[PDB]
């Protein structure tokens, strides 16, 4: 009974991160040790005529980005572990995340390492025009 | 190819909305096209779901610099025979709002200890994963009729894991700087370990130079077996699956070839005693 959600390629990385005290550090260390990035993400078929904002209610990928469903880009959602904010809720789940195409091979790692500018809504270092 | 790890055990007929689905596989079929997914304005998110996620199928075979391996070789286990603690879990089946996974019910150790837990599970919601009590029923067998009263004699997991850390500390403080769980068909025991084990790099105790065997969520601190009072997590444990050593039949039949003093009372601690006993006989004779 039941319906699978995962593929064998993710078993090792998700098992390792699901048991860690610091899951974020465990994933970064996993990637640094040559481990393959988490796959099976929700990549969207979109027009690529979007605003380019990082986290949105609809896919907003531009020509230099890829749109993904937010829960599939969140390490905590993928591992079914506690979210690190005090309220215990997710900031990606329920939204769409725009990842630069050059980083689309690892959308979970991209959202773990990067921050969104709270003024322009673009990723810091990848679209945020202001200083 | 798919795995049973994180299998959705809910009875909801539809898949998830692209923004709520953890994976492409779990996205509802309505949204799938050309190997990708599409957003369909007008089809809303589900804001009230409670989906039980299966913790059966963990694979602890990672190779990460600075992180020790959980599963050790037979020769490394022999060197640490003082750290051996047999471990077995009898479980119950998820029921009513979910079906397809087992939940820890009786946790037995080679120390004679049996700890009963409230049937608890990992439930995906629109905001997070809620670690909470779930409906459950004992396995339908007559050899599992002793589990029916246990469905109401369980303790919440925050209490259960404190007892495990306490029992392991009392038993191992003057014997070892580690714990080696001796298992037989480790799958479900490894699932149970998700409820009381934390892993990471090798750390030292906060009150001494001994390596850390415990972790505290309340203080974000690490401790050895001597200074673990109030600690809730077993930190960096080791383990081995005796069943994988070429044995043909079940645990009891292989145990009974070398030993006649550990009868089967059918409880989790008896299987844990038999597992450690078999490991000692096979390894040192
Ligand atoms: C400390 O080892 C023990 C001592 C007495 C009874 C059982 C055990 C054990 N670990 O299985
Ligand atoms: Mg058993
Ligand atoms: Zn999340
Ligand atoms: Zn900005
Ligand atoms: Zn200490
Ligand atoms: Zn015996």
């Amino acid at each position: 009974a039941g319906n699978a959600t995962e593929v064998p390629a993710n078993s090792t990385v998700l098992s390792f991160c699901a048991f860690a005290v610091d899951a974020a550090k465990a994933y970064k260390d996993y990637l640094a040790s040559g481990g393959q990035p988490i796959t099976n993400c929700v990549k969207m078929l979109c027009t690529h005529t979007g605003t380019g904002q990082a986290i949105t209610v609809t896919p907003e990928a531009n020509m230099d980005q890829e749109s993904f469903g937010g829960a599939s880009c969140c390490l905590y959602c993928r591992c079914h572990i506690d979210h690190p904010n005090p309220k215990g809720f997710c900031d990606l789940k329920g939204k769409y995340v725009q990842i630069p195409t050059t980083c689309a091979n690892d959308p979970v790692g991209f959202t773990l390492k990067n921050t969104v500018c709270t003024v322009c809504g673009m990723w810091k270092g990848y679209g945020c025009s202001c200083d | 190819n798919v795995t049973g790890l994180f299998k959705d055990c809910s009875k909801v007929i539809t898949g998830l909305h692209p923004t709520q689905a953890p994976t492409h596989l779990s996205v509802d079929t309505k949204f799938k096209t050309e190997g990708l997914c599409v957003d369909i304005p007008g089809i809303p998110k589900d804001m009230t779901y409670r989906r039980l996620i299966s913790m059966m199928g963990f694979k602890m075979n990672y190779q990460v610099n600075g992180y020790p391996n959980m599963f050790i070789t037979r020769e490394e286990a022999i060197r640490h025979v003082r750290a051996w603690i047999g471990f077995d879990v009898e479980g119950c089946h998820a029921t009513r709002e979910a079906v397809g996974t087992n939940l820890p019910l009786q946790l037995g150790f080679s120390t004679g200890v049996n700890l009963v837990a409230v049937p608890t599970g990992y439930v995906d919601t629109p905001n997070n994963t809620d670690f909470s009590r779930v409906s459950a029923k004992p396995p339908p067998g007559d050899q599992f009729k002793h589990l029916i009263p246990l469905m109401y004699k369980g303790l919440p997991w925050n209490v259960v894991r404190i007892k495990i850390v306490q029992m392991l500390s009392d038993t191992l403080k003057n014997l070892s700087d580690r714990v080696v769980f001796v298992l037989w068909a480790h799958g479900f025991e490894l699932t149970s370990m998700k409820y009381f084990v934390k892993i990471g790099p090798e750390r030292t105790c906060c009150l001494c130079d001994r390596r850390a065997t415990c972790f505290s969520t309340a203080s974000d601190t690490y401790a050895c077996w001597h200074h673990s009072i109030g600690f809730d997590y077993v930190y960096n444990p080791f383990m081995i699956d005796v069943q994988q050593w070429g044995f043909t039949g079940n645990l009891q039949s292989n145990h009974d070839l070398y030993c006649q003093v550990h009868g089967n009372a059918h409880v989790a601690s008896c299987d844990a005693i038999m597992t450690r006993c078999l490991a000692v006989h096979e390894c040192f004779v």
